[PDB]
């Protein structure tokens, strides 16, 4: 009777910036997803392939928590065929994606009067970002055709922006913490059944 | 990568960034608004200088792509706008002494005071000194010596700082290739590249006298009617066709003709509604009165209210220790942070003022979704237009009945519709020759039309001529009388009150025609139609992003400036000035003078 170390991913002192987001592999325990879809402390559980509704009838080979922060209005990003700055810059996921999306408003945690700059975001990239794959290079962006030379400059940006969240901000503004659940299935042990 | 791609990303990197300083700003202003401390002022400075700066390198930067390289139209609008007028087109020196006298001719305005003939320590300043005198005495001695006292004192010493603010304001404008300071002015209706939408900045002369012309019989009757009231309360000093003297207009400058109401009231005996009483009677707080205001814009389809409003506005005057200022604003500093700043007392006009001010919210949240330098009102009249039409349908009796505060068994009669729209006419109307005339003065001036050692010669020929008000006492060139009032002094374009004002009537006939109202435009209330609030709706997202010619058109279907519904608005009081003035000269002499 092994418990999947959830609370570590969910309840976090300081989640990871979505440019940099973070994984955590979970084998060889029992989990209890039903306790999370009711316990009615989300506003975002949406789940794709799987049902939500009791289905740890089921056994999978690993399962991958990837957490992270973004705005309010970012989070329509996280979700199968989506464009945009997060979609296509920090975290894609695949158009066959099986498994969950989590989040919850964390204002009361990750927001700051004067301003929360712990959080980043990739703003500029050459090209799209692969299903699951992440990009923490901090490369000057060249914009133009004249070389950068490592430094900011006239068409020569830093990649990567800031939240700057205030408790004041709109609600598309606000910070919110998302927790995506992958499900893996391969000709394996399948080592995370959970009842 | 094109050109176009390049300003594409620069305009990224602009957004983000301008967004983050902005709202910072935005907070420290807010704060000392609010909680007037020193330490709150040197915030206020600091965030605002970083903001300045950071907009004065971004648009040195902006102006490194030619805009002759540019196709998509909404990435020109904002690469333009913030090429602004460049990071100062003059020299360092040229623009150092303009910014002097431009701080120079505001604190002669705001500090400016006047003392009393015997008594060199009982000094007035215009605010609330002088404006007193001018809006509630009835003495023509004292009404005269203040609307004097101001110009020879405060004025005179504006005339000079006003002449060295024009040569320097046309040398900007004319390096940034405008004919001159006032085309530079009209510039703000110009529209270019969009087949069937255009405007060039002459067609704003044009449109403006053209629909002046017929605004004049209705001007012409109010000012009839007004002179022969003035006439009776003041025999000896008002002639039967001359024009109306400049002291007797109800403020300094007779910009409104608001307070003559009392002196010229056609049914006095039936009196105003004042729902005032009532909302005492039933023991509304400022809450309650943005409670009701939010439900009116829900009625129409607009959204309520977020719940960073109700936490974050300042509703009510702080207390006796903690100071604020007063002044009713609508904030939108960014990141879906919206507020309203109000010391909201429990009156029919504080009622009415929030109705206009979260107007301007609706407005703002309306076009939040565009690009930084896009949320905006389509032009300068746009906004204040919205924010007018909401307190015209808040303040009707059929929308007053509906919310409790007008007794049903209350009922209008057609005397109390004169009344009514008199005081209308005062306010709306009265403005409107007293705008055109400053602005087209300040255009002549700009143009070079007009010479220096003619400006108070021409200045009081176009008072008597347009407007029909005549200068108490002669004014030689020493006397700078346009820089008397605060936005001459202060660098306000002032057009800008004129296009408002036939906007939102234009607005309030197409809004008061999709909510299928009868009778009058006057007695309409656009409460429960979202017919009315998607049309509305359709302008208000749009923010700069689309020419005002079209933005105008999404509510009225018409893409220019129109006056027939200001006209419309006021027909029932224009049929009964004609039936009063069958008696009594219509139009006036310019050669009479109280002075003789
Ligand atoms: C002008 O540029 C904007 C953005 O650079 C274009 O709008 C984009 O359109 C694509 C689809 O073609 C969308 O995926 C983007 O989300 C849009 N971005 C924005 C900011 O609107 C716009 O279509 C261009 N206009 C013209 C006439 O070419
Ligand atoms: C996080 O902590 C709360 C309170 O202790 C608990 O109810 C919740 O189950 C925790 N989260 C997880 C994923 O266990
Ligand atoms: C007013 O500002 C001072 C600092 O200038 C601050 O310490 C105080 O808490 C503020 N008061 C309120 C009511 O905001
Ligand atoms: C605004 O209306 C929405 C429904 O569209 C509701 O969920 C929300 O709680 C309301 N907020 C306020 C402050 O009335
Ligand atoms: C608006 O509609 C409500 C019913 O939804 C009605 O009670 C009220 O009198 C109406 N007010 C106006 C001004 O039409
Ligand atoms: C109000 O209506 C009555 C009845 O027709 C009319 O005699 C009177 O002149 C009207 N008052 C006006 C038009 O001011
Ligand atoms: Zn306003």
């Amino acid at each position: 009777t092994n418990l999947c170390p959830f609370g570590e991913v969910f309840n976090a002192t300081r989640f990871a910036s979505v440019y940099a987001w973070n994984r955590k592999r979970i084998s060889n325990c029992v989990a209890d997803y039903s306790v999370l879809y009711n316990s009615a402390s989300f506003s975002t559980f949406k789940c794709y392939g799987v049902s939500p509704t009791k289905l740890n009838d089921l056994c999978f080979t690993n399962v991958y928590a990837d957490s992270f922060v973004i705005r309010g209005d970012e989070v329509r990003q996280i979700a199968p065929g989506q464009t945009g700055n997060i979609a296509d810059y920090n975290y894609k996921l695949p158009d066959d994606f099986t498994g969950c999306v989590i989040a919850w408003n964390s204002n009361n945690l990750d927001s700051k009067v004067g301003g929360n700059y712990n959080y980043l975001y990739r703003l500029f990239r050459k090209s799209n970002l692969k299903p699951f794959e992440r990009d923490i290079s901090t490369e000057i962006y060249q914009a133009g055709s004249t070389p950068c030379n490592g430094v900011k400059g006239f068409n020569c940006y830093f990649p990567l922006q800031s939240y700057g969240f205030q408790p004041t901000y709109g609600v598309g503004y606000q910070p919110y913490r998302v927790v995506v659940l992958s499900f893996e299935l391969l000709h394996a042990p399948a080592t995370v059944c959970g009842p | 990568s094109t050109i176009e791609e390049q300003a594409k990303t620069f305009l990224d990197k602009f957004n983000h960034e301008a967004e983050d300083l902005f709202y910072q700003s935005s907070l420290a202003s807010w704060n000392y608004n609010t909680n007037i401390t020193e330490e709150n002022v040197q915030n206020m400075n600091n965030a605002g200088d970083k903001w300045s700066a950071f907009l004065k390198e971004q648009s040195t930067l902006a102006q490194m792509y030619p805009l002759q390289e540019i196709q998509n139209l909404t990435v020109k609008l904002q690469l333009q706008a913030l090429q602004q007028n460049g990071s100062s087109v003059l020299s360092e020196d040229k623009s150092k002494r303009l910014n002097t006298i431009l701080n120079t001719m505001s604190t002669i305005y705001s500090t400016g005071k006047v003392c009393n003939p015997d008594n060199p320590q009982e000094c007035l300043l215009l605010e609330p000194g002088l404006n007193e005198i001018m809006a509630n005495s009835l003495d023509y001695n004292e009404r005269l010596w203040a609307w004097e006292s101001w110009r020879s004192e405060v004025g005179k010493q504006l005339r000079p700082l006003y002449e060295e603010y024009v040569v320097l304001k046309n040398e900007m404008a004319r390096a940034n290739h405008y004919e001159d300071y006032g085309d530079y002015w009209r510039g703000d209706y110009e529209v270019n590249g969009v087949d069937g939408y255009d405007y060039s900045r002459g067609q704003l002369i044009e449109d403006v006298e053209h629909t002046f012309e017929e605004i004049k019989p209705l001007y012409e009757h109010l000012h009839a009617y007004v002179r022969a009231k003035l006439m009776n309360a003041y025999p000896s000093y008002i002639s039967p066709i001359g024009c109306l003297p400049a002291h007797l207009l109800g403020d300094m400058w007779g910009r409104f003709w608001t307070n003559l109401y009392s002196l010229t009231v056609p049914f006095g005996q039936k009196p105003n509604i004042d729902v005032t009483d009532a909302m005492v009677d039933q023991a509304w707080d400022a809450q309650r009165i943005f409670k009701e205001a939010e439900k009116f814009f829900v009625s129409v389809g607009l959204p309520n209210m977020t719940q960073g409003f109700w936490e974050n506005s300042m509703l009510t005057d702080p207390g006796n220790v903690q100071k604020a200022v007063c002044h009713p604003t609508a904030w939108d500093l960014g990141k879906g942070d919206f507020r309203i700043l109000m010391c909201t007392k429990v009156t029919m006009d504080d009622f009415l003022t929030a109705h206009h001010e979260m107007g301007h919210i609706q407005y703002d949240m309306a076009y939040a979704a565009q690009p930084f330098l896009l949320r905006n009102g389509a032009n300068e009249g746009f906004h204040e237009a919205v924010g007018e039409i909401m307190s015209l349908s808040a303040a009707t009796p059929k929308h007053l009945k509906s919310i409790g505060l007008l007794s049903p068994d209350f009922q209008e009669d057609n005397e109390t519709e004169i009344n009514f729209l008199l005081k209308q006419a005062l306010t709306i109307v009265g403005t409107l020759p007293f705008t055109y005339m400053l602005e087209k003065w300040r255009w002549m001036v700009f143009k070079g039309e007009i010479p220096k050692d003619q400006w108070m010669k021409k200045w009081w020929e176009m008072k008597r001529e347009i407007v029909g008000v005549v200068e108490p006492v002669p004014h030689d060139e020493t006397y700078c009388d346009p820089a008397s009032l605060f936005h001459v002094s202060n660098d306000y374009s002032f057009i800008r009150y004129y296009t408002r004002t036939l906007y939102q009537f234009q607005f309030q006939e197409a809004l008061c025609q999709a909510a299928k109202h009868e009778g009058p435009l006057h007695k309409c209330d656009i409460s429960n139609s979202t017919e009315a609030g998607q049309k509305l709706f359709n302008m208000l997202r749009l923010g700069k992003s689309e020419p005002w010619t079209l933005a105008l058109e999404n509510v009225v279907g018409a893409k220019n400036m129109n006056v027939r519904p200001l006209l419309n608005y006021f027909e029932p009081l224009f049929t009964w000035l004609k039936d009063q003035n069958k008696n009594s000269f219509v139009g006036w002499s310019t050669d009479w003078s109280p002075y003789a």
